[PDB]
């Protein structure tokens, strides 16, 4: 128009982030008082608001620092706030608000506000008509402008309103987008939950696991669905049961005293207690400070064991007594274990090893004993006679290989003696009867790995109930042979046969110390410490989880080892696939797969909390607006709001408002009260309460102050103060039926129809050339010479069953001469069309005016549909009609013979 | 009479004063902004001829034309040395871990009836590192499709093997080229 | 006679410079000291090894600063705390002590751009990787993102090397997602137990376009205030202008997590010129609860729900103030800042801490000891008062009760509180004490503090105490060790201790003396104190406007942003629409929450002192070990006692 900013020059505000300026700057400027000062230019977005700017710094000297917020307020003297919702339902008619703010101190502004037409939305502004209201805004005030729409395509869409003032150079535009969403409701289904554990049913051929996809047959079209998948880890990882509590070893800290033998009986429980505690890391529960003090006693046992060491490097009860081999093999055994604890001399230990080898070894491999120890109980089971060439050669043997690493380079005859005593236990192992002698002899061949075959079998078979090596007599022997056997299979890696032994000794609850409890204590704690250091087969659990989904090409492996603070792995796919998952290792897991989507639903809960009926009837100039509402609870609702918008160019009656305003549980602010008849398109009626038993009805007169041709349906919305969401919004228009804007829809596809019912025109200026040019551009798809056989009336959409009398031009509908095609039109176009039965018409339209499929196609008379009355035969002889019969007849043969130019 | 109106960088005379030479005293000449400058409503585009044979002194009638806001570059930056007015220049850069694809600079040039940036806004593409090495007797604890700047890869040897080296390695970026911090570990049997 | 000592922190940490204080008392000539650190109990390695010489000219005071590398021997397994054996050889005399080792490498902070988000958007979040001293470090960090129900849906593995302790990160929330509270969880790879978390909300929302602030006149309610709880409902647009519309306001009573709505307090009030007034009368209140007794409401709280609707009906905003305490007293008193043990016959100092019902410090509030009106003291900026009472020599439990003496109010409204301080047990009842006093003031870095050393002991041995040893603890480390000269006869000596940015936010001073007395017994007498410092930035960071103040900004305008900060530093900005902070303002980032974390990770568990000297030490977060056997208690726990 005149003295206004045109529509194409105006830039709508589009940039409305909720956060921006996610930037990184470096303070490298010359510092003043250790303070550097940086200047940055930034282009502020399109939002009309206040930004809060938060800066965090990091300096290798001053560390981190969070700065105080800095607010920047961005404004303009005149502007618009287009207040959309987060999302809206597709095909659902809704109202959107656009508030025009005028913050000029004392200068009113005559403004024009226009909504732009968007094919995705069916509103009043179209292709062919603008929708502009002219309204006045007083100084320091706002003016609300309501628009009603219906979203035509799901997905994101875009509303954009523009506004300009008269006589001034002020213009503003807001371009906001909103998500249009499908009706369905969220459903979550479980696809597969299987337990991942190789060995138990998941065969040694490691478990393979097939997972089908989800049903999703009731998935509403065009929606993504995500498949999440989880691998829940198992916490269960008992070593055996529990290591023995340190509080149970308090008696094992003994002051070593006496001669060559008893002092070893006193150094035994102490060395083996700390060794076990260092390995079970129970030093805490026990008392950390107590370690230093037990190490001093181990050093005291060793110093005092130096005084009974004879020149031949051997040991005996006294210095004048002949040296005992077993004793010296015990000295070697214990000192080989208290190497990591105290500072053990190599000359002494290796000297006693050399002595044992050169003096105390027979050619044939068996140690011989010359001078039995005085303390015979300290020997353990070796005392019970029978095959002591084995019990002994296995004892001195175990002492020698445990002294291997320390005296290999100092003693060169050691590998040969070791092998020597091993070939002999090897030849005579099958002739052993006692459980003890075979448990030490097998632990003695276990270390060289020379325990195989039949000897192996006899060793395993030896044990009763697969958990113990017991012999008639004292139990201490049986616990000692059991501990040798436990060490024997820990060397064997035999992690299956271990679980039951461990349970047996813990069950025995032997905590060492007692009469002749030297071996029992050294073996039960070397065995339960190696049970805790070797840990057999983890004892914990190891699971590889390889998953294959035909979507990705890559293979995904998930290692869920124990002692890792997670025990959880989850992966997700945007596509519902059939994927198979191979797992592997020890351990019991689980695999649960969940897909998510929206299924078909009918819904329509809303109004969930409120009923509403709004009827608009004519007055006895003005119309009557009655509102009727009701609560859907068990109680009467509290303070509710009645939000009303008016139909365009209409204002409520002041006196009727005054009459509602006075008490009766109803209220209206002085504000809505002193608005003049002008410019009052919005209104709020406050309700002290609403009933739940019956309808609460009110009603007031509305007057038309401003006359316009395309008027916008009014809208009423109820809702309790505490809840916005649980609301109801009905629309109201005197004629418009249902309060629904005209639109033709099938299933979920609909198209707006608020436009001219057809190409508006009079047969006089429409010449032949204007017919050959308009009926041959590309868009035009079909053009027929038709005749109206039947007209079908309804409440909303008319059906003009046109019988094709000639196919002038053919549009994708492969229609032959004689067949019928239904033409549909809104009721508001019955008056503009005046189609009559038995008459002929020249019609043509686009391909977008198709409705349906091929075996039942219907035509829709849109704004590009050319509807023209073909005069009958006895009307063309008439001279005033001639120009039209002759133009239609020339258009018939100019399109039938030649057609289009191309 | 006064000499021809002096050349102005912003506005050029209108018709038909541009071809005149007879400037009797008390004459007004009208200018129209050049490309690219815009008229300043509050200011008169006319000039007048003085007694000592001079013209009315005036500051330049058309102000300099502005370019459209350069915009924002997802994980990149726009260096604006000196404004976005007609004849201005801007440069582009990407944030570490991202590579530049397109023009490294843009110019505010005159197009048709207005000024427009010479080149389109380029793109910063995530610089991916090459796929992590597969080690013998070990695997990569829960791998990944793509490893970017700073993404790390954790390793794990199989049962019966010992790990000797860095438990994991990370992706470093040098000259838009992704390279591993270092060699992966080894699982000695 | 020579007694060699060694002092370190209760808990040592990995990849951090731990300091160690070495001493030889009544020693002569030079003394070679070698320090070694071994793993416990294996002693498989040599993690640290330093050599130094103690000389009479340092008065035989040494110090070794050592580092514990992050060997793979240190982690696990599992839930099994680990330990080191600190060894200190002085010539021929060896002193060793086992200390606890923390895996915690330091801290991580997470910062998101916004507080709340819409399905379909991107969450931008930065991780700040810093050691215990808060400086940036480059390490590997695991990052998880958990959903409402507490389920990880994504895990990444990253490192802040060359990232200057600033690790940028992003996460695209899918449009199909569970509403509610989401969590970002992050931890250092070498220390998976200590986790650092931040919550962000995911919800279907829109910007209100205006804000509503509800303010009760008092930040509390006094049960006998007849007027009742009067509240001012202010409402203004985000861009500043005041709002015209109508408000509904309701009141409620909360007890823990259970809320009771007061239906009869529901009012509808006209908002004129962007403001409105509404009052909850005591009557309605007592009527809504079924109790006649009013005092039963003390301890509970009140909440106010506001609903302001624009006269256009185009925008409606909801607000709520919560946790308005119902109290008999407009103040509260806490001894969380006072030590729990005195020294018989010596002045005992009280650190009274007066808060406002919310938890904020109460300025200028006089307090006093009952039975002693002389003893009076006012609260400073931080809300603390320094009261001092002279005590009698006796082993009887000191019980001290304190009240406020704020004028204008009544005795009934005054607050009160009662603690109990036990006596410091002396080595074989030698009756030899030490007391450290500090001037109570809001301390700033740059100021100089006057630490007061008061010694009490029989004249038979004072002439032997020539010096005190002090140690400063901070952030859980040893910031500085040193010596205080004392001449014979000097009851009170003063230490001029300069305060730097390194003392922020809080520091502990523990000092002690040793001597031979009684019947040839080696005696150590120690005392500690905890001093608070003005929480702030080590440096400074200010953001403000570069242009003129007159030039208001316009949509699409170029504007100048001035940034004043520390030279060399890197600044990371963000700009959020105040509409966001109308929906959710929680889990914001502040420097104070940083100092808060730093604070929660102190190894010191007491305002100072201790039942004994090994207690003063262990309580302050230290281990004191000697060559005559005067040792501390073995600390088995990483956390502080309940």
């Amino acid at each position: 128009d005149e003295d206004i900013i045109a529509e194409e020059n105006i830039v709508s505000r589009s940039e409305f982030p909720e956060s921006w300026l996610w930037n990184v700057e470096d303070l490298k400027e010359p510092p003043k008082n250790g303070i550097s000062t940086k200047l940055m230019n930034i282009f502020l977005k399109d939002s009309i608001t206040t930004w809060e700017i938060l800066a965090v710094s990091m300096s290798d000297k001053k560390g981190i620092c969070v700065a105080d917020p800095f607010e920047v307020t961005v404004m303009q003297d005149f502007f618009i706030d287009l207040r959309l919702p987060y999302s809206v339902v597709r095909n659902e008619q809704v109202e959107i608000r656009a508030v025009l703010y005028n913050y000029r101190q004392n200068q009113e502004l005559k403004v024009r506000v226009e909504l732009l037409h968007n094919p995705a939305f069916c509103s009043l502004a179209t292709t062919k008509r603008r929708h502009q209201q002219t309204v006045t805004i007083p100084p320091k005030s706002s003016l609300s402008v309501p628009y009603v729409i219906v979203p035509l395509k799901t997905g994101l869409q875009e509303v954009e309103v523009k506004a300009a003032v008269y006589h001034h150079f002020i213009s503003d535009g807001v371009r906001k987008s909103l998500k249009v969403v499908p009706e369905g409701i969220r459903m979550n289904k479980t696809v597969a939950v299987r337990t991942l554990d190789p060995e138990r049913l998941g065969r040694e051929g490691v478990q393979k696991e097939d997972i089908p996809p989800a049903d999703l047959s009731d998935q509403v079209p065009d929606t993504e669905s995500e498949t999440r998948i989880l691998l829940q880890g198992t916490p269960v990882a008992q070593m055996t049961e529990d290591a023995v509590d340190a509080e149970r070893l308090k008696h094992l800290i003994v002051t070593p005293s006496g001669c060559g033998e008893e002092n070893m009986i006193g150094m035994t429980p102490t060395v083996i207690a700390v060794h076990y505690l260092d390995e079970t890391e129970q030093w805490e529960k026990f008392g950390l400070e107590k370690r230093q003090g037990a190490l001093e006693l181990i050093k005291k046992g060793y110093t005092q064991q130096l005084a009974f060491r004879q020149p031949s490097s051997a040991f005996a009860a006294f210095v004048k007594r002949a040296p005992s081999t077993w004793l010296t093999a015990y000295v070697v055994k214990v000192f080989s274990l208290a190497v990591n604890l105290i500072a053990i001399d190599s000359q002494v230990l290796c000297g006693a090893v050399k002595w044992l080898i050169l003096e105390k070894q027979k050619p044939d491999g068996v140690f011989q004993e010359d001078a039995p120890v005085i303390h015979q109980e300290m020997i353990g089971g070796l005392r019970n006679n029978n095959e002591k060439d084995m019990a002994l050669t296995a004892f001195v043997l175990i002492s020698l290989q445990e002294a291997k690493d320390i005296c290999e380079e100092q003693v060169n005859s050691l590998p040969g003696s070791i092998t020597k005593a091993g070939d002999f236990l090897e030849a005579n192992y099958m002739n052993l009867q006692r459980s003890y002698t075979v448990a030490i002899a097998g632990y003695a061949l276990a270390q060289m790995g020379r325990l195989k075959g039949p000897l192996l079998n006899k060793f395993l078979t030896t044990a009763k109930d697969k958990n113990r090596w017991e012999d008639p007599g004292k139990q201490l022997y049986n616990v000692e042979a059991t501990s040798y056997a436990l060490l024997a299979l820990l060397q064997l890696k035999d992690f299956d046969f271990v679980p039951p032994v461990v349970r047996w000794l813990n069950e025995q609850r032997y905590y060492g110390g007692g009469y002749g409890s030297t071996q029992a204590t050294f073996m039960v704690f070397q065995a339960l410490a190696q049970y805790q250091k070797d840990a057999p087969d983890h004892q914990e659990l190891n699971l590889d989880v390889s998953l294959q989904l035909p979507s990705r090409s890559s293979k995904i492996t998930h290692r869920i080892h124990w002692e890792s603070a997670s025990l959880l792995r989850s992966e997700e796919t945007k596509e519902n696939e059939g994927f198979t998952v191979t797992a592997e290792g020890k351990g019991q897991g689980t695999l649960s797969v969940v897909t998510m989507y929206h299924a078909k639903a009918k819904d329509q809960l809303t109004c969930n909390k409120f009923d509403l009926k709004v009827t608009i009837k004519p007055a006895p100039n003005t119309m009557i607006l009655e509102i009727c509402t009701r609560y859907r609870g068990d109680q009467d609702a509290t303070m509710s709001i009645l939000d009303i918008s008016m139909m365009t160019g209409f204002a409520p009656d002041t006196d009727d408002l005054k009459q509602l305003a006075n008490g009766v549980d109803r209220y209206i602010s002085k504000y809505e009260l002193d608005k003049a008849f002008s410019d009052r398109n919005t209104l709020i009626i406050y309700l002290d309460k609403v009933s739940h038993s019956e309808d609460d009805c009110l009603a007031f007169k509305v007057h038309q102050y401003f006359n316009v041709e395309l008027i916008q349906p009014g809208a009423v919305k109820v809702y309790a103060y505490y809840n916005l969401e649980e609301s109801c919004t009905r629309f109201y228009h005197p004629e418009k039926e249902d309060g629904k804007l005209n639109k033709l829809c099938r299933d979920e596809l609909c198209r707006c129809a608020e436009e001219n019912c057809f190409i508006q025109k009079s047969d006089d200026k429409v010449t032949l050339e204007e017919r050959l040019d308009k009926a041959c551009e590309p868009g035009v798809d079909y053009v027929y010479k038709t005749r109206l056989v039947k007209v079908q009336l309804s409440n909303d959409f008319d059906e003009y069953i046109m019988a094709i009398e000639q196919t002038i031009k053919s549009g994708s509908d492969e229609v032959q001469v004689g067949q019928q095609r239904t033409f549909i039109s809104p009721i508001k176009c019955r008056e503009a069309l005046k189609l009559e039965e038995k008459k002929h018409y020249l019609m043509w339209g686009l391909s977008s005016d198709f409705w349906g499929e091929k075996p039942n196609l219907s035509y829709i008379i849109g704004k590009d549909t050319w509807v023209e009355h073909w005069p009958e035969e006895d009307e063309c002889q008439d001279e005033e009609n001639q120009k039209q019969c002759q133009d239609l007849g020339a258009f018939t043969e100019s399109m039938v013979v030649f057609g289009c130019p191309n | 009479s006064c000499e021809v109106p002096t050349r102005l960088n912003s506005a050029s005379l209108k018709q038909p004063y541009i071809t005149q030479n007879y400037f009797p005293v008390g004459t007004v000449v009208e200018y129209e902004c050049r490309p690219g400058y815009r008229r300043e409503p509050s200011l008169s585009p006319k000039l007048t001829c003085l007694q000592n044979l001079k013209w009315s002194t005036a500051v330049e009638f058309c102000k300099k034309k502005s370019c459209p806001n350069p915009g924002e570059i997802r994980n990149g930056q726009i260096d604006v040395p000196g404004g976005i007015l007609f004849g201005a220049t801007i440069s582009f850069s990407c944030n570490t871990g991202y590579k530049l694809f397109g023009s490294t600079s843009s110019f505010c040039l005159i197009s048709g009836s207005s000024v427009q940036w010479s080149d389109p806004l380029p793109e910063c593409r995530e610089i991916y590192c090459p796929a992590p090495p597969q080690i013998d007797n070990g695997i990569i604890q829960g791998e990944r499709d793509h490893y970017g700047y700073r993404q790390s890869v954790t390793y794990a040897c199989n049962k019966g093997f010992t790990m000797i080296g860095e438990h994991s390695i990370y992706c470093t970026v040098n000259n838009d080229e992704g390279e591993w911090s270092g060699p992966p570990p080894e699982c000695r049997g | 006679s020579p007694m060699y000592s060694i002092i370190t922190p209760n808990i040592l940490r990995l990849e951090s410079e731990e300091t160690m204080v070495l001493e030889a008392h009544d020693a002569q000539g030079d003394v070679p000291v070698t320090v070694t650190v071994h793993d416990f109990p294996g002693k498989k390695l040599v993690l640290s090894s330093e050599k130094t010489v103690l000389t009479p000219a340092t008065n035989h005071m040494g110090n070794v600063t050592f580092t514990i590398p992050a060997n793979r021997e240190f982690k696990s397994e599992k839930g099994r705390n680990k330990f080191v054996t600190v060894q200190a050889t002085f010539g021929t005399q060896v002193v060793e002590k086992v200390v606890l080792v923390s895996l915690q490498s330091g801290y991580l902070f997470i910062q998101t751009d916004k507080t709340i988000y819409t399905p379909g958007s991107t969450v931008l979040y930065r991780i700040f990787t810093v050691n215990h001293k808060l400086l940036p470090v480059g390490r590997t960090v695991m990052v998880n993102i958990e959903n409402p129900e507490g389920i990880p849906v994504k895990q990444d593995s990253l490192s802040s090397q060359n990232q200057l302790g600033v690790l940028p990160l992003s996460w695209d929330i899918p449009e199909l997602v569970n509403m509610g509270q989401w969590k970002i969880r992050a931890y250092y790879e070498n220390s998976p137990q200590q986790v650092f978390s931040t919550e962000f909300e995911v919800k279907e929302y829109v910007l209100p376009s205006f804000e509503v602030i509800v303010e009760p006149t008092e930040k509390f309610y006094y049960i006998y205030n007849e007027k009742g709880l009067e509240v001012t409902i202010t409402a203004r647009f985000l861009y500043g202008k005041k709002v015209e519309g109508t408000a509904f306001v309701i009141f409620g009573i909360q007890d823990g997590e259970q809320r009771i709505s007061l239906p009869e307090s529901l009012k509808r009030i006209p908002i004129e010129d962007g403001s409105g007034e509404v009052v909850l009368s005591r009557k309605v209140l007592l009527d809504g609860v079924q109790n006649p007794r009013a005092e039963d409401l003390v301890g509970k709280s009140l909440y106010v729900s506001a609903t302001v609707i624009l006269h256009s009906g185009s925008d409606m905003v909801q607000a709520e103030r919560s946790g308005i305490p119902i109290v008999t007293s407009p103040y509260q008193i806490h001894f969380t800042k006072t030590p729990k043990y005195f020294k018989p016959g010596m002045p005992f100092d009280l650190m009274v801490f007066v808060t406002n019902p919310d938890g904020s410090p109460a300025y200028r509030v006089p307090v006093a000891v009952q039975g002693e009106d002389t003893v009076q003291s006012l609260t400073q900026g931080d809300g603390v008062a320094k009261l001092s009472i002279n005590t009698h020599p006796s082993q009887k439990p000191l019980s001290i009760t304190v009240r406020t003496k704020k004028q204008e109010l009544s005795e009934a409204e005054q607050a009160t509180r009662t603690m109990q301080a036990l006596p410091y047990s002396t080595v074989g009842n030698s009756n030899n004490y030490l007391h450290l006093s500090v001037l109570r003031t809001e301390l700033r870095p740059g100021e100089t503090l006057n630490v007061n050393f008061l010694l009490r002991m029989d004249r038979a041995h004072e002439a032997k105490i020539r010096y005190y040893t002090y140690l400063i603890m901070n952030k859980g480390r040893l910031l500085k060790a040193g010596r205080q000269v004392r001449e014979p006869g000097q009851d009170l000596v003063v230490l001029p201790l300069s305060i730097t940015t390194d003392f922020i936010p809080s520091f502990r001073l523990v000092a002690y003396y040793t001597l031979i007395g009684a019947s040839g017994q080696r005696e150590v007498v120690a005392d500690s104190v905890w001093v608070d410092v003005k929480d702030s930035c080590v440096g400074s960071l200010v953001v403000k406007s570069g242009q003129s103040e007159d030039r208001q900004p316009v949509p699409g305008q170029q504007m100048t942003l001035k940034i004043e900060g520390d030279h060399g530093a890197r600044v990371v900005l963000v700009a959020v629409d105040k509409g966001v902070f109308v929906l959710n303002k929680k889990n914001k980032l502040t420097q104070s929450k940083i100092w808060d974390v730093v604070e929660k990770a102190d190894i010191g568990c007491t305002p100072g002192s201790g039942k004994d000297y090994a207690g003063v030490f262990s309580d302050a977060g230290l281990t004191f070990t000697s060559s005559s056997g005067q040792q501390t208690a073995q600390r088995a726990e990483l956390q502080c006692p309940q």
